[PDB]
């Protein structure tokens, strides 16, 4: 199984340089039957190929002319990774950056393995970690044999916040809403889940809030209330 | 001639479960069979659906099919399923730079579904900070049109709430809405009744979910 | 009633085949204003792409019939722009000149070690070129009939005078 893991700061100050990394598992960056690309996506412009690096007998590079002056995609043979560097970033560079393996056969040429993505925001503002508050289940959040509960993730910057329930073991009935923008410039979202009311006394429900641009990992247990 | 430009049609389309849907992609220059189709589900990376115009990627269901060569291509879903709610992209690999289409948003029509309304008082932990957030939840409704009104002590609120709706659900094609009334701790404790009135097409009459600050 | 058919090959007129046709007394053939045979059938031992053209007979004149020869890509050469001497850090474009019928569907590029490179079009842009990229390169064309190889054309990358 081939997998790609991305890492790098999601908040870059203007005129400074973006730097991301894509770690490869189940394959080697020196593969002569593949190429390792970087593709960015934004609601402004959609999916745009940025560049790639590959090895045959030497190391080569193909770059989009949009970023030819600022892009740099270097492989790492010792750690089995390849990097993306973009000098002199602007707020226009705010987008989600994907790494992907390009199977480069004679007739098949596609991006078959993609990384998870890394949202990068270009802004002068400082990073702010979120504050997680429980949305405890109650009689006013219960109808029939179904109870609703969740977590409130308030006042963070920049996007995004990822939320999982019970470290991934609880997925059915989960709704994580898109972030709202407050007058403050900070973001906020809520993640809810509907569970049977009969098992509120025996099951444990923990929300796992993740905010990578601030190194924030918070797990809050949502306890029921009579009220 | 320059960079090969891909244009998809339609830009968006609505369809019900089981319907036949087709997405067309045209290249400005000929690319032979160096075309790929991707599916991007909400919050996920693009997923390779079809490579070399007509060959199905491993694991992709058989309802997806591709056709064409040269400049005109077609992606077909013979019987649409609720899991297929996504944006679909075509991409050419014949010439550098490789370019994608603008995408096709696929939305799922389905029957009317009334929302389940829940309300959450502010947590005691947030009240220590100095502000109070009252959250009202609209769960699994269709269609998208839903009006949320906040009423504190029967007085309609204005300018202190924020809404946010989800994308269509992967299983039942429904929407969920989260409305957050944000007040200061001082403004919160000076009132008692906090209500959330919801009017939707699936409801015979507006539904109000309320609570008392004391209880 | 005067006309010409292609008896002897089913169809698929390829350069290796022994091609023919006959006219349907005193026979005469003609291509490009010159008579090529006084027999009923005008036949070739091994057809070459330049034998293709518009033929005619008369015993009264036939109507023009165009012989079309399909062949694998031939006479392939790797052109280089601005040239085979490119400074490091700039662009070197390799064009795979070809001649085929039908034209080349897809190309294949190799290096000196016969490693395939991830390009499929007729032109390949190396940018930015490095001095390590100096070496021999060659392309390959493909169509309905067969394949075609080009000789080893080398590209040299020199440093900048600073
Ligand atoms: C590369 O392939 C060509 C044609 O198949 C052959 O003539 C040549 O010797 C090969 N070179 C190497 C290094 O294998």
């Amino acid at each position: 199984q081939v997998q790609l893991q991305q890492s790098g700061p999601g908040l870059v100050k203007p005129s400074q340089t973006l730097s991301l990394t894509c770690a490869i598992s189940g394959d080697s960056v020196s593969s002569n039957s593949a190429a390792w690309n970087w593709i960015r996506q934004s609601p402004s412009r959609g999916l745009e190929w940025l560049g790639r690096t590959y090895y045959r007998s030497k190391w080569y590079n193909d770059y989009a002319v949009s970023v030819k002056s600022r892009i740099t995609i270097n492989p790492d043979t010792s750690k089995n990774q390849f990097s993306l560097q973009l000098n002199s970033v602007t707020p226009e560079d705010t987008a989600v950056y994907y790494c992907a393996r390009e199977v480069t056969g004679d007739l098949e040429d596609a991006f078959d393995i993609w990384g998870q993505g890394t949202m990068v925001t270009v802004s002068s503002a400082s990073t702010k970690g979120p504050s997680v508050f429980p949305l405890a289940p109650s009689s006013k959040s219960t109808s029939g044999g179904t109870a609703a509960l969740g977590c409130l993730v308030k006042d963070y910057f920049p996007e995004p916040v990822t939320v999982s329930w019970n470290s991934g073991a609880l997925t059915s009935g989960v709704h994580t809403f898109p972030a709202v923008l407050q007058s403050s410039g900070l973001y906020s979202l809520s993640s809810v889940v509907t569970v049977p009311s009969s098992s509120l006394g025996t099951q444990t429900y923990i929300c796992n809030v993740s905010h990578k641009p601030s190194n924030t990992k918070v797990d809050k247990k949502v306890e029921p209330k009579s009220c | 001639t320059g960079d090969i430009q891909m244009t998809q049609s339609p830009s968006s389309l609505s369809a019900s479960v089981g319907d036949r849907v087709t997405i067309t992609c045209r290249a400005s220059q000929t690319i032979w069979s160096y075309l790929n189709w991707y599916q991007q589900r909400p919050g996920k990376a693009p997923n390779l659906l079809i490579y070399a115009a007509s060959s199905l990627q491993s694991g992709v269901p058989s309802r997806f099919s591709g056709r064409g060569s040269g400049t005109d291509f077609t992606l077909t879903i013979s019987s649409l399923q609720a899991e297929d709610f996504a944006t679909y992209y075509c991409q050419q690999s014949y010439s550098i730079p490789q370019t994608f289409g603008q995408g096709t948003k696929l939305e799922i029509k389905r029957t009317v579904a009334a929302p389940s309304v829940f309300i959450f008082p502010p947590s005691d932990e947030q009240l220590k900070s100095g502000t109070a957030s009252v959250v009202c939840l609209l769960n699994n409704f269709y269609p998208r049109e839903a009006k949320v009104q906040w009423k504190v002590d029967n007085a309609l609120q204005s300018g202190n709430s924020q809404e946010s709706v989800t994308e269509q659900d992967s299983k039942d094609s429904t929407y969920s809405l989260s409305s957050t009334l944000t007040l200061s701790k001082a403004d919160y404790e000076k009132h008692k009744v906090y209500a959330c009135e919801v009017t939707h097409q699936g409801l015979s009459s507006p539904v109000t979910k309320s609570f008392n600050r004391g209880e | 009633d005067v006309r010409v058919r292609k008896i002897k090959p089913l169809s698929e007129i390829h350069s290796g085949n022994s091609v023919s046709l006959q006219c349907d007394v005193q026979f005469f053939w003609e291509k490009n204003g010159r008579l090529l045979g006084k027999e009923s059938q005008l036949n070739f031992d091994s057809i070459s792409p330049e034998d293709a053209g518009s033929y005619s007979c008369w015993v009264t004149a036939s109507k023009a019939w165009t012989l079309e020869v399909l062949y694998a890509p031939r006479r392939l050469r790797v052109s280089m722009s601005p040239g085979d001497q490119v400074m490091e850090g700039k662009s070197a474009t390799l064009t795979c000149e070809s001649d085929a019928n039908p034209p080349v569907s897809h190309y294949t590029w190799f290096d000196w070690n016969n490693q395939s490179l991830p390009y499929h079009s007729q032109k390949l842009r190396l940018e930015p070129v490095k001095v390590q990229h100096s070496g021999a390169y060659w392309c390959q064309g493909t169509n309905s009939v067969g394949k075609g190889r080009s000789p080893l054309s080398t590209l040299t990358v020199y440093y900048s005078p600073e």
